[PDB]
């Protein structure tokens, strides 16, 4: 007999949402991994994606 | 410096009724802790671990 503390009141999620930016184009996989020429290691090329 | 002598006494002729306060703590706040909420708040993987 007595009063007992239990877990705090839990609420389960009902649905899952995903919010990504409006992006359409594919990344330049051909330009990066299928380039005709590659740089030398001392002059390594940096490309912004 | 008390004027001590071997045959001298000091006797009050009046009195003061004095009221003073004493403050004592009795109780502190009662607390309870949900461990799962504190450590692994709404994370099922953390709760299972
Ligand atoms: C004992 O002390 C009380 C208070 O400390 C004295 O009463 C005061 O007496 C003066 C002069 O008569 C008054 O102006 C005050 O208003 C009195 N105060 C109060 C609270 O009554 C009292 O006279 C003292 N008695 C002796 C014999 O010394
Ligand atoms: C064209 C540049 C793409 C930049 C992508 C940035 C985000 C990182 C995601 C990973 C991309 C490379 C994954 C390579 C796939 C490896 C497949 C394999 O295991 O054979
Ligand atoms: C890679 O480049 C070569 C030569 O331009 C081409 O024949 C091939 O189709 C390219 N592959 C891809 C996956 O783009």
């Amino acid at each position: 007999k007595g009063i007992y503390q239990t877990s705090n009141f839990r609420v389960q999620p009902t649905e899952s949402i995903v919010r990504f930016p409006n992006i359409t184009n594919l990344c330049p996989f051909g330009e990066v991994f299928n380039a005709t020429r590659f740089a030398s290691v001392y002059a390594w090329n940096r490309k912004r994606i | 410096s008390v004027a001590y002598s071997n045959n001298s006494i000091a006797i009050p002729t009046n009195f003061t009724i004095s009221v003073t306060t004493e403050i004592l703590p009795v109780s502190m706040t009662k607390t309870s802790v949900d461990c799962t909420m504190y450590i692994c708040g709404d994370s099922t993987e953390c709760s299972n671990l």
